[PDB]
């Protein structure tokens, strides 16, 4: 299984354009992860790991981002803040694992890196495993913007500026969660 | 593969004016931060400046602080140093360098150097050590606690006068590609350590410590190596 595309990948995605990748057609061997990182957090939700090598799966979908350190409690079934309302939602049923890890050696840069970024605002919560990359201006006042950002109304994405002086709660974590999905479909992904 | 060149070295007169030039190649030049390290005859190692790999972030040291410029066009895959009030300190072989194998405020990419001429509170080191060939050396570096002691970001250099540094150690104990395991180091405090055992004839040349404090790169004095033949 592309297990390494996902989490040996050069760049990551940023949290409010998160990434998925489908996972079929292949055997699950996690040895890969097991020889990666010394992990932050191992979190699986309503599934043992412990038998995720007699899994079945029909599809696993390895969802990818970047976030820091302190968001990465966010990552979990029925949470709240920024990153699970705006940005990546699980759901309440969610059958799957967070895996994640800090990334400050790849991902911080000299003087702040500005390319990951993350959604402030939002008129309403995600749905879980909804994706919203849009750009447009948010009214947090009642004046009308007609695309025009300003005095109360904002641009809904900000920048994490991930430095190397920043704590490890500032820091920036590199995400990873597989859903495991069982529908009637015959198994394509395997132990 | 991966290369830098320096270029725009040459003779000017103090208070002139010179432009530096540094060609990138083999990577993504607008990723990475870029700096330049010079070193002035008979002396150790200094950090001139670093840009961003944005650009809209520039540090400068004190001692050039106001009479150079650095800049970067990353269409061009150009690093660019204007120096004013050219004094006769600034003599020296410049080099840019990036972290494109290691971290972006590290120097593991150097180029090979542009010749510059115009007609401390570095990190604490040992001036001077021997050894015997097959032996072990340890070499000590102290600093304050907005350096060493404020970050683990150390590095560990060997440098010979006329050609770019080589960097050894990373992150207070990684070697980089290439680096035999007869280099290791550490760090306790505001002091780091690097160790090499079992020294060759080749090990001979001048180690400097390194630190990245955020704001700024601050070397050490710098130590000779002798190895003693036998």
């Amino acid at each position: 299984c592309p297990f390494d595309e996902v989490f040996n990948a050069t760049r990551f995605a940023s949290v409010y354009a998160w990434n998925r990748k489908r996972i079929s057609n292949c055997v699950a061997d996690y040895s890969v992860l097991y020889n990666f990182a010394p992990f932050f957090a191992f979190k699986c939700y309503g599934v043992s790991p412990t038998k995720l090598n007699d899994l079945c799966f029909t599809n696993v979908y390895a969802d990818s981002f970047v976030i820091r350190g302190n968001e990465v409690s966010q990552i979990a079934p029925g949470q709240t803040g920024n990153i699970a309302d705006y940005n990546y939602k699980l759901p309440d049923d969610f059958t799957g694992c967070v895996i994640a890890w800090n990334s400050n050696k790849l991902d911080s840069k000299v003087g702040g890196n500005y390319n990951y970024r993350y959604r402030l605002f939002r008129k309403s919560n995600l749905k879980p495993f909804e994706r919203d990359i849009s750009t447009e201006i948010y009214q947090a006042g009642n004046k009308p913007c007609n695309g025009v950002a300003g005095v109360n109304c904002y641009f809904p994405l900000q920048s994490y500026g991930f430095r190397p002086t920043y704590g490890v709660g500032h820091q920036p974590y590199r995400v990873v969660v597989l859903s495991f999905e069982l529908l009637h479909a015959p198994a394509t992904v395997c132990g | 593969e991966v290369r830098l060149l320096e270029s725009g070295g040459g003779l000017v007169q103090p208070g002139g004016s010179l432009r530096l030039s540094c060609a990138a190649s083999g990577f993504t030049f607008n990723d990475y931060a870029m700096s330049w390290v010079r070193q002035a005859p008979g002396e150790g190692l200094e950090w001139v400046s670093t840009i961003s790999y944005s650009g809209g972030s520039t540090y400068y040291a004190d001692s050039v602080k106001g009479r150079f410029t650095i800049s970067r066009d990353n269409s061009k895959n150009m690093l660019y140093l204007q120096m004013n009030s050219l004094r006769a300190e600034d003599t020296a072989l410049y080099y840019c360098a990036n972290g494109v194998a290691t971290a972006d405020w590290y120097f593991d990419l150097w180029g090979r150097g542009t010749l510059v001429t115009v007609s401390q509170s570095a990190l604490t080191q040992p001036r001077s050590v021997s050894g015997s060939p097959g032996q072990s050396v340890t070499i000590s570096c102290t600093g304050t606690s907005s350096d060493v002691g404020g970050y683990n970001y150390v590095s560990w250099f060997q440098h010979h006068p006329g050609k770019a540094p080589k960097l050894m150690i990373y992150d207070v104990t990684d070697r980089p590609s290439g680096v035999p395991d007869r280099f290791s180091g550490s760090k306790s405090g505001n002091t780091a350590s690097l160790t090499i055992s079992g020294l060759q004839a080749e090990d001979a040349a001048d180690y400097y410590c390194c630190s990245y404090a955020g704001t700024y790169t601050v070397f050490g004095g710098g130590t000779k190596l002798t190895v003693l033949a036998a």
